[PDB]
């Protein structure tokens, strides 16, 4: 079925104008249904800010109407938002839908923060049991994500392949920069013989890091 | 512009029990209401639209009613992976609008959390920095009290905690704690303790290291 990509900055600074780009596929923006943007702050509540028909008919919250512009590119099946005069009020998780009176599909959601603070990359740093854990059957090993800014990260471990067992705390936010960490408990016949590696991505710096967890000795 | 009220702002219930989601209407929207479910992580999906149809591939479980002003959601036997924030939203008037959401909890039996303690890697202790972590695994309920104490004496200063949202699976929390230093400050010391207190038990869970061998 259809299948929406929110993409754009992460950061963007108060007073500029932010543009993002729903990218859709499997489905063509002319074919019918409305094209929408929401966003949903940090509180979580939702906000409808408008939409673009596949008739190329555009539709406006109010309250939105006279800063906001919804465009679309035929050609590549993308369509636009710009919001000009950002404030720090701005900040939120906007998403691309498809919809009139319910939204059946949504994208995944880009997080846009408006700030003056400049991006900074995580430190990661592994989490290694003090070897003094003579408990076998399970083993938690573990990645700390610190100073970062702005969110989000993204912390998978083995690639993806270990998905079971993996508890990620949430990010915490002291003077001006965020920390998290992440934990994956593994059968004890499976780590100090198998290497175990957590992922760490930073978008908004462009920034992809890579930990293996060595043994504790 | 219309205003959705949520009512229950959170609620916790047990697995296979029936729960009911209350969302009002500051003026008529006839039978345009939709419900949308989302869980940790994830974007919202639709459940129902029209106030009670159910949308495709939605659980015979979850069912809506309602008309007007007045608006309801049932699931007929929660399950674990009904964990989620729920929301309303109309589009009966222009703008649409949104409620501001219902949390479903979990509600299950005590466990006692499992705790491990790890020391500064070598590579921060490089940077000038040591950040000491404690992490309590798998417990239940979520209210939980974390002590740290250097050398036998507390330390309340520099320490950060932060939770997990609930598991999916097994309704179980896991937390947290990091307590920070200077390398210097970290070298002056020995024995570095965690200490939690949990309803489950009424000794505090205490886990400690001895720098001198770790």
């Amino acid at each position: 079925q259809v299948t929406l990509s929110q993409s754009g900055p992460g950061l963007v600074k108060p007073s500029q104008s932010l543009s993002l780009t729903c990218t859709v596929t499997s489905y063509s923006i002319t074919s019918d249904y409305a094209w929408n943007w929401i966003r949903q702050f940090a509180g979580q509540s939702l906000e409808w800010m408008g939409y673009i028909s596949y008739s190329g008919s555009t539709s406006y919250n109010p309250s939105l109407k006279s800063r906001i512009s919804i465009t679309r590119d035929t050609s590549k099946n993308q369509f636009f938002l710009q919001l000009n005069s950002v404030t720090t009020d701005d900040t939120a998780t906007y998403y691309c839908a498809r919809g009139g009176t319910g939204f059946p599909y949504w994208g995944t959601g880009t997080n846009v923060t408006v700030s003056a603070a400049s991006t900074t990359a995580p430190s990661v740093f592994p989490l290694v049991p003090g070897s003094a854990t003579a408990a076998a059957s399970a083993v938690t090993l573990g990645c700390l994500v610190k100073g970062y800014f702005p969110e989000p990260v993204t912390v998978a471990w083995n690639e993806g392949a270990l998905s079971s067992g993996v508890l990620t705390v949430s990010a915490v936010l002291q003077s001006g920069l965020y920390t998290l960490s992440s934990n994956t408990t593994v059968a004890s016949g499976t780590w100090p013989s198998a290497s175990v590696t957590c992922l760490v991505a930073h978008p908004k710096s462009s920034t992809a890091a890579d930990k293996k967890i060595e043994p504790k000795d | 512009d219309i205003v959705m009220t949520q009512s229950p702002k959170s609620m916790g219930m047990s697995v296979g029990e029936a729960v009911t989601l209350n969302c009002k209407a500051s003026e008529n929207v006839g039978t345009y209401v939709s419900w949308y479910q989302q869980k940790p992580g994830q974007s919202p999906v639709l459940l129902i639209y029209g106030a009670s149809n159910r949308y495709t591939g939605v659980p015979d479980r979850f069912t809506g009613s309602g008309s007007a002003t007045d608006f309801t959601l049932t699931i007929s036997s929660v399950q674990a992976d009904d964990d989620a924030d729920y929301y309303c939203g109309q589009s009966y008037s222009s703008p649409l609008t949104f409620g501001g959401g219902t949390k479903l909890e979990l509600k299950r039996a005590d466990a006692a959390p499992t705790s491990s303690i790890f020391p500064p890697s070598s590579e921060q202790l490089s940077s000038g920095g040591a950040s000491v972590v404690c992490f309590l695994n798998s417990f239940y309920p979520k209210s939980i009290a974390v002590k740290w104490k250097v050398d036998g004496s507390k330390r309340a200063n520099g320490t950060a905690n932060s939770w997990t949202d609930q598991d999916s699976a097994s309704s179980t929390y896991s937390m947290s704690s990091t307590l920070t230093l200077t390398k210097d400050k970290y070298e002056r010391h020995n024995s570095y303790t965690c200490e939690a207190t949990h309803k489950t038990s009424s000794s505090p869970v205490v886990k400690s290291f001895n720098r001198n061998e770790c």
